RNA sequence: UAUUUAAAUAAUAUUUUAAAAUUUAUUGAACUGUAAUUUUAGUUUGAUGUUGAAAUAUUUAAUUAAAGAUGUUACAGUUGUUCUAUAUGUACCAAAUAAAUAUAGUAAGAUUAUUUUAGUUGAAUUAAUAAAUAAAUAUUUAUUUUUCUUUGUAAAUAUUAUGAACAAUUUAAAAAUUAAUCUGUUUAACUAAAAUGUUAUAUAUAAUAAUCU
RNA sequence: UUGUUAACAACAAAUAAAAUAAAGUAUGAAUUAAUAUCAAAAUUUUAAUAAAAAUUAAAAAAUUAAAAUAGGGCAAGUCCUACUCUCCUUUACAAAGAGAACAUUAUGAUAUGUAAUUGUAUGUUUGAUUGGGGCAAUACUAUAUU
RNA sequence: UCGUCUACUUAUUACGUUGGGUUCGUUGUAAAGCAGAUUUGUUU
C-alpha cells in the first residue's frame, strides 16, 4: 500500500536559479510577467555555451553557423522567416525540454 | 446505524447558553432567544412613537413625545435643526446622563436593536452609550436605566 | 405537462393534540408537563403549591420518641421534600408529596402521620378499638409492603403504635382474620384490594380512620391497579360525610415520583383543597449522580453477549465450567456467595462506628448530598432484609420485559457460571421470598427481575441494566431510580435495538440538555410533529432572531428593504394549519392564481420545445 | 497562573457551583432587609470593584436563596428579602478548574518599561486621530505590533505607555497588524471603550476598512470577491498555511472584496481590498494566489516575483529589501463628528508607495468613496 | 456592491486619470482640424515609435490621456513593447522589454490645429525615452519635435533634438 | 389502520415528490416483468 | 369554540353601547364553574349526611 | 319468571361547483420514430419577433456529423420506435375518442327572504373492575317556599381541533416593567339636553460676579 | 486595438453627414377595466408596500416621450443539522404472471388436483399495555407445633 | 483581536572548512467567545 504526502515536497517560493532550472525542465509554467521565455532561454544558452558546445548547438538547431550570442542564435532560428523572436525562444525552450540539444 | 426522530421544538427550552440569557440578569447584547411581541403584529419590532398635532412653528419636534415620562418632557441642550442638516438627521440631543445621551432623529423611525432589552425597536429616540453608535438604547430602557441609577454601569 | 404546486408556506403536518403534547396517550405511559403555562389549567397544580422549607428537624415540632427514631435511623438533616411536606401534613391537610426517586419521600409522610396519631392517642386520648385502625397504608407490590412495614416498625417501636402488614399467602383468609382477632392495630399496611375485601366482609371498619397514606399514588390511582385505591378513597370520603359518628377529618397523603393526568384529575376533582409540595425544577429528571449509557446491539441475538460483558466489567466474574458434572451442577445446585465486611474491605482497601460507616460509604459509593447551605450523608438502606454477605463484585438488577425473558436470562446466566436470582410474580410465595432475600442479603449480586422491582425498593444496587429498553420514560425513570439513592453513585446500561431507536434518541437528547422526560414516547410521528401554536411560538422567536442578525450586521439599499423585511422580519400566518398537508399553508385561491400564471408560461415554453424537437 | 482552568459548558459550571462548598451565605437580617443587591455587596466587599460585582451578579456566580429549594439569579437593582441568604463565592472557589471573570483575581504589573525622549517624540508624531475614547496611530513599515520572539526588539506594545496623555492607564491595542503592513492602528483609551470596540474587529458582513496595495501584474477582472479557507499547522520554525477552495472543520474562511482602481497595462496594478474577516496575511495571500498578482515587495509569497524588473528604473530588483506595498489606508469608527457622519480616519501613503505612485503618475492622496462616513 | 446602502461607481480613481468629455452637441471632441482643443488625447495601450538611439523601437502608453496641449504639465509613463536586437554587441542599449520609462511626445498622426491656425499631420506617432529626472537615455533624435517640446519641462529634450516644427 | 409506506407523507409531500396517490392503488395493470 | 357572530341587543340605554358583557353581575366562566362544583359538592355531602 | 301505572303505525329525504388517478370499449404512423421498398442539417446558448406575415420564423457564436427528394408497407398505449435511457406516437404524452353524479381521511368557493324581541364570550379535558356529576354553543321544555334587597336553576336533544415554548411568584399578592395578566372587533329611531381634562414655566445643592492665598 | 493577407473581421472614441420606416383623410381590433368629474408634495402614526388615519402644505387645462413609483404570481437565495422519498443488495415477511416434481389413465402427447416448501423484477420491514402488578381453596369457633 | 519565529549549540582552527545534538510573547474574555452563508430590481 502507498501513502501520499500532498504538501510535503513542493517548490513554492523558489530562488532565481531554481526557477530557471524548473522552467527549463518544464516543471513550472513560463510566466510572461515574472519568469520570461527570454530569461529562461538566456539561461539555456549560457549553460550550453559554458563549454565548447556552440557548434553542436548549431548542428542540433540546424543553424548555418555557430552562434556568437543569444540574440544571434534567436535571429538564426527566426531565419531558418515569418516567425518572431518570441517563437524562436519558444522553439529553443521546447527543443531543450524534448532533449534535441543533447543530454544534460 | 440506528436512526431516531426528535423534533427541535422539544429542545428549544435549552436555547439560552448562559445565566444572562436564561434568567435575564443583565443587558441582552444581541443574544436573546425568546421575544414577546403584541398579539397581532407581523413586523416584529417594538415601537416608541410620537403624536404630531401642529406645525414646527407652534409645536416643536421634541414635543411629540410629551406623553412619555422622562427627558422628553424637558427641552434638549443641543439643537441641530438650524443650519446644515445632519447626515443622520439628528434634530435634538439631550444632556448626557452618565454614559448615555438621548438623541432624536428625523424622518421615519429607524429600526435598531437595544442592547439592554435585546429587542428590535423602531423609534426616533436613540440613546447612544459612550458616544459609540454601535450600542444604542430605546427610550424605554433609557428611562428605566436612569430611574434605577445604572446610567454609568449599563 | 405536469407541474406541482410551487408556492408553499408549510409542508409538514401539525399534531392534533390541542390540550398539550401527547394528548392521545394514557397517563400510565406519558409524564405530565410541570411548566406554569401548562399547569395553569390543571385542577391540581393550578391551586395552592407549598414551596417554603424548614431548615432543621429541631425547628419543626417533634415528640422525643420521634427524635430517637431519627437518631436510630441515623438521619439528621431533612431533605428538601421533608423540609416542605412535614409541616403541611402536621397541619392536617390533604397533601400530595411529590419528589424524585431517593429523596426521603417515605419518611416525609411517616413522621407527621405518626406524630398526629401520637397526638390523637395522648392529647385527644382517642381510644383504639378492635377492628378500627387509625392509619391505612397502600402499596402496589408485596416487597414494598414488607419494606413499609419495616420502617413503620422502627417508628412504632419508639412511638408505641402497632403496624400490621399482610401479603397473599396460603390460607390467607384464615391467617388475616386471626391477626384481626388476636392483636390490636392502628396502622394497616396492605393492598387496597384486600382492605376493600375486609370492609365488604365486615372484618375491618372505617370508624375512627383518620389517616390514609398512598405510596406510589400515580399508579395506585390508575387503571394498572384496577382503581382499587380510588374505590377505597370514595368509601373513606363518604365516612367523613357521615355525621352520626364522631367527627373525623381523614386526611389523605399521596407520595408520588411522577405526576400524570390520572393523578392530577383524581385528586384535583375529589380533593379541592389539596396542598402540593413539589420542586418542578427537579421532579421529572434522573438524579445528578446517575450515569446513563445506551449500548446499541446490531442483532437481537447478540444482546446476551453484551449483558455478559457488563457483568464481567463490574467485578461479577463467572465460575469456570469445564466438566460434565460442573455443567449439570450449574443448573441444579443454587450457588451462593460468601464473605463479610472484614474480608471485603481488606480486598478493596466511637472509632468502631466511624470505621463501619467509612467502609459502608466506600462500598455503596455514598457521596455527600449537596443541598443549599446543607450537606449530609445518605442513611443506610431501609430494607427489611439486611445485607449480611459481602462478596467481591458490584451488585445489579437486570430489568427485562415480561416474565419469560426474566426467566430465560436467569437460566442463561446460571449456565454461563453466574450467581443470579430470579424475581417475578409467577414464582410461588416461598420461592419469591427466598429469591429476594438472597439478593438483599448478599448471597447473590445479580437480580434478574421484571418491572415489579422498579417501584419502591431501597436496596444496594450499584448499577442497573435495562436488558430491554423501556417503552416510555415513566418506566425508564423508575428502573434507573434504584441505583442512585440519596447522592449515591449509580450507573445505567440500556441495551436497545432499532425498534426503540426513536425513544433512545429522545431520552439521550433530553438527558444531555438536562431536561425533564415529559412527553417522551416511541412513536416517531408524535415526537417530530409539533402543535401549530407551539410551532408558531418558535417561528416568531426565529423570525425575531433573524431580524436582530439582519439589523446589526447588514446594510440594505432602499429598493431591497421591502423584500428583506418580508422574508426575514415578518410574521406571516398560515392558512388553515389543520389541513396544511393538503394546501401547503397557502390559500388555494392564491395557489390557483399562481398556478394559472406558471401553467400558461409552462405551456408556451413547451409548445416551442415540442416544435423544435 | 490560570493553567488549571478548563473549558466548561453551562451544565458543568452549574454542577461545579452545586458541588463546591467554597461559598459564603450572608443572612439578610432586619437591618439589611430591603436594600439593593449592589449596595449590599459594595458595603460587604470593599476590596471588590463595582465592575467585578456587576460581572459576578450578572453572570450568576453570586446568587441568593429564598428557602424555596432553588437558587435565584437577580439583577443589581433587585431588593433583598427578609430572612434569605446571599451566596457569594470565596477566594478558594476560584482555585479549581473554573476561571473567574477578569475583576475577581488580582494581577500584578511588576516591571515598568522606560521610554526615551526620542521614543516618546516619535510616538506622539505617529498620532493621527485622538478622541475621548480612541486614538488612531500611523504604524510604519518594519515596526512589530507586539514583542516578537526576540525580546530585544522594540514594538508598539512597548511604546504604548507613551499615548496616555492625561489618563492613568495606558491604552489597549484593538487590532494587530503584520510587521510589514503600515497604516492606521486603533487604540482604545478606556476599558469600556475596548470592550465596545472589540465587536468591530470580528468577522462582519459590511467592510469598514481599506487596504491600498500595489501588486505585480494586473488581474483579469477589475472588481470582485475573494474567498479562501485557511488551515494553520505548526511547523519547525514557522506556520504552514494551507489554502483551500472548500471549507474544512479545522479551517477558517477569509473573505475580501477587491477593486482594481488603476493599473499599468499588464505589469502592475493598484488594488483596494475591503476585508470581512481577520486572517493571518489575508491580503497578501489573496493577492498572490487568488488574484495571481503578488504584492510589490512580498517576498514571503512569491519571492522572486515580488521584485519585478519592469520597475528597475524606479526600484532596484537586486536588493530585495524594499518595503511591502500594502497600506492600511482608511478605517471607519462608530463615533460621529459634528456634521453627523461617522469619523473615518485616513493614513497617508508611505514613502515607497508615494514614490511608486508619483513615478506612475497617479494621485497619492485621494479619498476612497467605497467606505462611507 | 460597495457601499451596501448607496452603491457608487468603482471608477472613482479612473475619473482622476481620464480626460473625458460628454458627447452632447455642445461638448464634442471631433477631429483636430476643427480648431484648438478638438483633438482626442491618446488613450492607454497606444503604440508609439522611439526615435532616439536606444535599444527600444516601440513603446506602449500607460497614461489614460496623452496630448500635446498638456505635454508640459503631465507625466507620460510607458512600457518598452519592442526592443531592437543587436546580433553583434551602454545605458541606452540596456533597454529591456517590459521596463517602464517616461516618454516625451514629439508628434502625432492625428490632426493638430495650433492657435495660429496651422494644421499639421505628421508621418507617424513619435516619442523619446526619459528617466524620472527627465533626462533622455539616447544621445540623438531621428525625428522632428513638435512646437510643444519648446518648454522648460523638456530642456534636455530640446537640447538633444535638432529640428522643430 | 394502514400498511402502505407513503402514509407518513401527507398529500402535499406526495404531490411535491411526484408520487401517485397510494390510496388509489390500481392493480388492473400488471407489472413490467421480463417476459 | 364560541360564537364569532356577536349577538345584537336592542339598545335602550346609551351605556349599553359601552358595556361589553351582557350580565356584568354574573360570575365569569371559570368562576361559575368553580361555584357550581362547590354547590354540587355541598348538596352531595348533605345527601350523604345520613 | 312475569307483582309496577302511557301513546297522534308513520317509513321513500338529507346543499351545490370543484379538489385526482382512473375503470369499460375503440381510434390514431398524411405529425413524429425505426426497418423494407418505390455548402446541408442536428445539438447548446445568447441575440431579433413577444396574439409575431409563423400556436415557432430569423440571426450570433461554439461544437458534433455530412450521397440529396417523394410516396407506400410492418410495428398502437397493458405500450409501439425489435436491449436500456432520452425523446416521441397529429397544435399542453398521465396520447386521442365514447360512457361514469363510480368514488378524493375529502383542500377550497358560493349557498336567493331588512325593519328583529330575553341566559352565560376562554370553559371543559381521569383509555379500561363496585368513583354522584365533562363543559361550551343552539333548539324545545320544567321548577310562583320563607327572608333587607339581589340572584339564568335544571332536563331531552344536536355539534365541538382555531391548536403557545421559557422565566419569576405562589400552602398570600408576577409587582422581577428585559415583566402583560389575552379571544378582537363591530353595537345607536328622531328632535333636543349633556359634567372629559393632552398648553409651557427655561435660576437655588442653582445662576450671575469680584478679591486673594 | 487585436488577426488574416499581399482587401477582409469586429470593436472604442468625431457613434458625427447621408438611407428607410409622418401626422392628417379613411377603416378599425386585443390584452385591461371595484371606484368616486382621483389625491401635487412633506411629516407623524397605525396589525406585513399602506393610496389607512391624522397634521402641515397647496396641487391648472390639452398633446407628445420617458420605466421613478404603483400595477402586472413568488414563504425566495446560500450554509449546517435531522428525517424521508428515490435508488442499490438478498439470507429471513406477504404476493410472484415462470417453471418444475408428485397422484391418477399411457411408458406418447392435450387435463384435473387436497401436490407445489424453486425462482426474477412487486409490496412491506422503528406506535409492543398482546406488558407488568395485585388476587392464591380450607368460611366460622377453637387446639398444637416449629 | 490579521504578532513573531529557514537558525542555535558540542568541538576544530583560519582571516571560511570539517564531525555530532535540537519558539517566544501583548491584550481582552470565563461569555457579551468559538464552523459555513449573510443573498432578493415581473429589466420576463
Ligand atoms: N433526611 C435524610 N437524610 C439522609 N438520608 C435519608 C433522609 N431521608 C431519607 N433518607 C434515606 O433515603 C432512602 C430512600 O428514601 P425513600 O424510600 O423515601 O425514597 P423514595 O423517594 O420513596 O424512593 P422511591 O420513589 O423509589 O420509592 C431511605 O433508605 C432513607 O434511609
Ligand atoms: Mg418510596
Ligand atoms: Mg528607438
Ligand atoms: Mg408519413
Ligand atoms: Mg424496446
Ligand atoms: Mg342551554
Ligand atoms: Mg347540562
Ligand atoms: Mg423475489
Ligand atoms: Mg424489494
Ligand atoms: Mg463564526
Ligand atoms: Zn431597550
Amino acid at each position: 500500500v502507498l501513502y501520499d504526502s500532498p504538501g510535503l515536497t513542493l517548490p513554492g517560493c523558489f530562488a532565481k536559479e531554481a526557477g530557471l532550472k524548473l522552467a527549463a525542465c518544464g516543471i513550472i509554467p513560463t510566466n510572461d510577467i515574472t519568469l520570461p521565455r527570454s530569461l529562461v532561454a538566456r539561461y539555456i544558452y549560457d549553460v550550453l555555451s559554458a563549454a565548447g558546445v556552440g557548434e553542436h548547438m548549431a548542428e542540433c538547431l540546424h543553424l548555418p553557423r555557430a552562434p556568437i550570442s543569444f540574440d544571434d542564435c534567436i535571429s538564426m532560428i527566426c531565419e531558418r522567416g515569418n516567425l518572431d523572436p518570441s517563437r524562436a525562444q519558444k522553439f529553443l525552450i521546447h527543443d531543450f525540454q524534448l532533449g534535441n540539444l543533447g543530454r544534460i | 446505524n440506528i436512526k431516531g426522530g426528535v423534533g427541535s421544538f422539544l429542545m428549544r427550552r435549552a436555547a439560552p447558553k448562559s445565566i444572562r440569557q436564561k434568567y435575564q440578569t443583565g443587558p441582552q447584547f444581541y443574544k436573546r432567544k425568546f421575544f414577546q411581541f403584541q398579539k397581532g403584529h407581523h413586523r416584529l419590532h417594538r415601537r416608541i412613537s410620537g403624536v404630531q398635532t401642529g406645525s414646527p412653528t407652534h409645536q416643536r419636534e421634541y414635543e411629540r413625545f410629551h406623553h412619555l415620562p422622562g427627558d422628553v418632557r424637558t427641552r434638549p441642550q443641543f439643537d441641530f435643526t438650524f443650519g446644515e442638516t445632519r447626515a443622520d438627521r439628528v434634530m435634538f440631543a439631550w444632556r448626557k446622563r452618565g454614559d448615555l445621551q438621548l438623541y432624536q432623529m428625523s424622518g421615519r423611525g429607524e429600526t435598531f436593536v437595544c442592547y439592554r432589552c435585546g429587542y428590535p425597536v423602531r423609534s426616533q429616540l436613540v440613546a447612544v452609550k459612550a458616544d459609540n453608535w454601535d450600542y444604542r438604547m430605546c427610550y424605554r430602557c433609557y428611562t428605566n436605566t436612569v430611574h434605577r441609577g445604572m446610567e454609568n454601569d449599563t | 405537462i405536469i407541474v406541482p404546486q410551487q408556492l408553499k408556506a408549510y409542508g409538514g403536518t401539525f399534531s392534533r393534540s390541542v390540550g398539550e403534547r401527547s394528548n392521545h396517550l394514557v397517563s400510565d405511559v406519558v409524564l405530565q408537563s410541570l411548566s406554569p403555562s401548562s399547569t395553569h389549567n390543571s385542577p391540581l397544580l393550578s391551586k395552592n403549591i407549598k414551596t417554603k422549607t424548614v431548615t432543621s428537624f429541631e425547628d419543626m415540632p417533634l415528640y422525643p420518641e420521634l427524635r430517637s427514631a431519627l437518631r436510630q435511623l441515623r438521619i439528621t438533616t431533612p431533605s428538601p421534600i421533608q423540609q416542605s411536606a412535614v409541616e403541611v401534613i402536621m397541619q392536617r391537610k390533604d397533601t400530595v408529596v411529590a419528589a424524585p426517586h431517593g429523596e426521603g419521600k417515605t419518611l416525609a409522610y411517616l413522621l407527621p402521620l405518626y406524630q398526629n396519631m401520637i397526638k390523637d392517642r395522648d392529647v385527644y386520648k382517642i381510644p383504639l378499638r378492635e377492628r378500627r385502625p387509625r392509619m391505612i397504608l397502600l402499596a402496589p407490590t408485596r416487597e414494598l409492603i414488607a419494606q413499609l412495614h419495616h420502617v413503620c416498625s422502627v417508628l412504632g417501636e419508639a412511638t408505641g403504635l402497632h403496624a400490621i402488614s399482610f401479603t397473599s399467602r396460603k390460607r390467607a383468609n384464615h391467617r388475616l382474620s386471626r391477626l384481626l382477632k388476636q392483636q390490636l392495630v392502628d396502622v394497616m399496611i396492605m393492598d387496597p384490594k384486600i382492605v376493600l375485601r375486609l370492609i365488604r366482609a365486615r372484618r375491618v371498619f372505617l370508624d375512627d380512620l383518620r389517616y390514609v397514606a398512598v405510596d406510589e399514588a400515580d399508579g395506585m390511582l390508575s387503571s394498572q391497579h384496577d382503581h382499587d385505591a380510588v374505590h377505597l378513597l370514595m368509601k373513606v370520603q363518604k365516612r367523613v360525610m357521615f355525621k352520626h359518628l364522631w367527627p373525623v377529618q381523614t386526611q389523605t397523603v399521596f407520595a408520588t415520583a411522577f405526576i400524570t393526568r390520572k393523578l392530577e384529575f383524581v385528586v384535583g376533582k375529589k380533593y379541592p383543597d389539596a396542598v402540593t409540595c413539589i420542586r418542578r425544577q427537579r421532579m421529572h429528571r434522573p438524579p445528578g449522580t446517575l450515569r446513563h449509557r445506551f449500548l446499541p446491539v446490531e442483532r437481537e441475538r447478540e444482546k446476551m453477549d453484551t449483558l455478559q460483558h457488563l457483568l464481567k466489567k463490574h467485578g461479577n466474574r463467572p465460575r469456570e465450567i469445564l466438566t460434565d458434572i460442573e455443567e449439570e451442577q450449574a443448573y441444579s445446585k443454587p450457588h451462593y456467595l460468601s464473605g463479610s465486611l472484614e474480608e471485603l474491605v481488606e480486598l478493596r482497601g466511637d472509632n468502631a462506628d466511624e470505621m463501619k460507616e467509612r467502609v459502608r460509604h466506600a462500598l455503596e459509593g455514598v457521596r455527600p448530598v449537596h443541598w443549599e447551605h446543607l450537606t449530609t450523608v445518605a442513611a443506610p438502606f431501609t430494607c427489611h432484609v439486611p445485607r449480611t454477605v459481602f462478596a467481591d463484585g458490584k451488585r445489579c438488577i437486570i430489568f427485562t420485559r415480561g416474565i419469560d425473558c426474566a426467566t430465560a436470562v436467569y437460566h442463561r446466566l446460571r449456565g454461563c457460571g453466574y450467581t443470579c436470582s430470579l424475581l417475578h410474580a409467577a414464582l410461588p410465595a416461598a420461592v419469591r421470598r427466598r429469591m429476594f432475600a438472597d439478593f438483599a442479603s448478599g448471597r447473590t449480586n445479580i437480580l434478574c427481575s421484571t418491572d415489579v422491582a422498579a417501584r419502591g425498593l431501597d436496596l444496594h444496587v450499584d448499577f442497573v441494566v435495562n436488558f430491554d429498553m423501556p417503552t416510555n420514560a415513566l418506566t425508564y425513570l423508575s428502573r434507573a431510580g434504584r441505583t442512585a439513592r440519596q447522592g449515591r453513585l449509580g450507573q445505567v446500561y440500556s441495551l436497545y435495538t432499532k425498534r426503540q431507536g426513536v425513544i433512545v434518541s429522545a431520552v439521550r437528547a433530553f438527558l444531555q440538555k438536562q431536561l425533564p422526560l415529559e412527553g417522551i414516547s416511541n412513536w416517531k410521528r408524535h415526537m417530530m410533529e409539533p402543535r401549530y401554536a407551539e410551532w408558531r411560538t418558535h417561528k416568531l422567536n426565529a423570525i425575531a432572531r433573524s431580524y436582530v442578525s439582519l439589523i446589526t450586521q447588514k446594510t440594505i439599499p432602499a429598493h431591497l428593504e421591502r423584500t428583506y423585511l418580508r422574508h426575514n422580519a415578518t410574521w406571516r400566518p398560515l392558512f388553515h394549519p389543520q389541513t396544511t398537508g393538503v394546501h401547503g399553508g397557502v390559500p388555494p385561491r392564491q395557489q390557483q392564481r399562481v398556478m394559472d400564471a406558471i401553467t400558461w408560461k409552462a405551456v408556451c415554453f413547451r409548445r416551442g420545445l415540442l416544435a423544435r424537437r | 497562573s490560570h493553567a488549571r482552568y478548563r473549558p466548561l459548558s453551562l451544565r458543568a459550571r452549574q454542577t461545579l457551583s452545586e458541588k463546591s462548598d467554597d461559598l459564603q451565605y450572608h443572612v439578610v437580617t432586619q437591618e439589611w432587609f430591603g436594600e439593593r443587591v449592589d449596595s449590599f455587596l459594595t458595603c460587604h466587599y470593599p476590596q471588590w470593584d463595582y465592575e467585578t460585582i456587576k460581572r459576578l451578579v450578572q453572570q450568576g456566580h453570586i446568587y441568593r436563596y429564598r428557602k424555596n429549594g432553588k437558587k435565584k439569579f437577580t439583577r443589581l437593582t433587585d431588593r433583598l428579602e427578609f430572612d434569605e441568604l446571599l451566596v457569594v463565592p470565596t477566594r478558594a472557589f476560584w482555585e479549581k478548574q473554573l476561571a473567574p471573570p477578569s475583576g475577581v483575581l488580582e494581577e500584578t504589573d511588576g516591571p515598568k518599561f522606560k521610554l526615551s525622549a526620542t521614543a516618546r517624540e516619535m510616538a506622539h508624531n505617529m498620532v493621527l486621530f485622538k478622541n475621548e475614547h480612541v486614538i488612531v496611530i500611523n504604524k510604519p513599515h518594519g515596526l512589530p505590533m507586539m514583542p516578537t520572539d526576540d525580546p530585544q526588539e522594540m514594538s508598539i506594545a512597548a511604546m504604548l505607555p507613551a499615548w496616555k496623555f492625561t489618563n492613568v492607564a495606558k491604552p489597549v491595542v484593538c487590532h494587530n497588524l503584520d510587521r510589514e503592513t503600515s497604516g492606521c492602528v486603533v487604540l482604545a483609551r478606556t476599558r469600556n471603550a475596548h470592550r465596545m470596540l472589540g465587536r468591530m474587529f470580528v468577522k462582519r458582513v459590511v467592510p469598514n476598512s481599506v487596504y491600498w496595495s500595489f501588486c505585480v501584474g494586473k488581474p483579469t477582472v477589475n472588481y470582485g470577491r475573494v474567498r479562501m479557507h485557511f488551515d494553520i499547522t505548526r511547523g519547525n520554525k514557522g506556520d504552514i498555511i494551507v489554502a483551500r477552495p472548500s471549507p474544512t472543520k479545522t479551517s477558517k474562511v477569509a473573505i475580501a472584496e477587491f477593486v482594481v482602481n488603476a493599473s499599468a497595462l499588464e505589469f502592475g496594478s493598484f488594488i483596494s481590498f475591503y476585508p470581512l474577516t481577520t486572517r493571518r496575511h489575508q491580503e497578501r495571500i489573496m493577492a498572490a494566489h487568488a488574484l495571481r498578482c503578488p504584492v510589490l515587495g512580498d517576498a514571503k509569497y512569491g519571492g522572486d516575483a515580488a521584485f519585478p524588473s519592469s520597475l528597475s528604473l524606479f526600484w532596484d530588483p537586486e536588493n530585495k529589501g524594499l518595503p511591502l506595498h500594502l497600506h492600511h489606508r482608511k478605517i471607519q469608527l462608530p463615533y460621529k463628528n459634528t456634521a453627523g457622519e461617522f469619523i473615518c480616519v485616513t493614513a497617508p501613503l508611505p514613502t515607497q508607495m508615494e514614490k511608486t505612485f508619483k513615478k506612475l503618475g497617479w494621485p497619492c492622496e485621494v479619498d476612497d468613496p467605497l467606505i462611507p462616513g | 456592491k460597495l457601499p451596501a446602502g448607496k452603491p457608487a461607481n468603482k471608477s472613482w480613481f479612473r475619473h482622476n486619470l481620464i480626460i473625458r468629455r460628454k458627447a452632447s452637441y455642445r461638448s464634442r471632441w471631433g477631429t483636430g482640424a476643427e480648431g484648438y482643443g478638438t483633438g482626442v488625447p491618446f488613450s492607454d495601450q497606444v503604440k508609439l515609435h522611439c526615435v532616439d538611439n536606444t535599444n527600444c523601437k516601440h513603446v506602449r502608453l500607460i497614461s489614460k490621456a496623452t496630448a500635446e496641449r498638456f505635454a508640459h504639465c503631465r507625466v507620460f509613463p510607458a512600457v518598452a513593447h519592442r526592443v531592437s536586437v543587436q546580433r553583434f554587441k551602454v545605458s541606452r542599449h540596456r533597454v529591456k522589454p517590459g521596463n517602464i520609462y517616461w516618454v516625451c511626445l514629439l508628434s502625432r498622426r492625428q490632426t493638430n490645429t495650433r492657435m495660429s491656425g496651422l494644421r499639421t499631420n505628421f508621418d507617424r506617432n513619435t516619442c523619446i525615452l526619459m528617466n524620472d529626472q527627465r533626462v533622455p537615455l539616447g544621445t540623438r533624435v531621428m525625428y522632428c519635435a513638435g512646437r510643444h517640446v519648446n518648454h522648460k519641462y523638456h530642456l534636455k529634450a530640446v537640447v538633444l533634438a535638432n529640428f522643430f516644427v | 389502520p394502514h400498511i402502505h409506506k407513503y402514509r407518513e407523507l401527507n398529500r402535499w409531500q406526495r404531490q411535491a415528490q411526484g408520487i401517485s396517490k397510494w390510496d388509489q392503488s390500481h392493480s388492473h395493470r400488471p407489472l413490467p416483468y421480463v417476459e | 369554540a364560541f360564537r364569532r357572530l356577536v349577538k345584537r341587543h336592542k339598545i335602550t340605554n346609551n351605556q349599553m353601547l359601552l358595556m361589553r358583557r351582557r350580565e356584568p353581575y354574573k360570575p365569569t366562566m371559570k368562576d361559575r364553574q368553580e361555584i357550581a362544583d362547590r354547590a354540587k359538592l355541598e348538596e352531595f355531602e348533605r345527601k350523604n349526611a345520613d
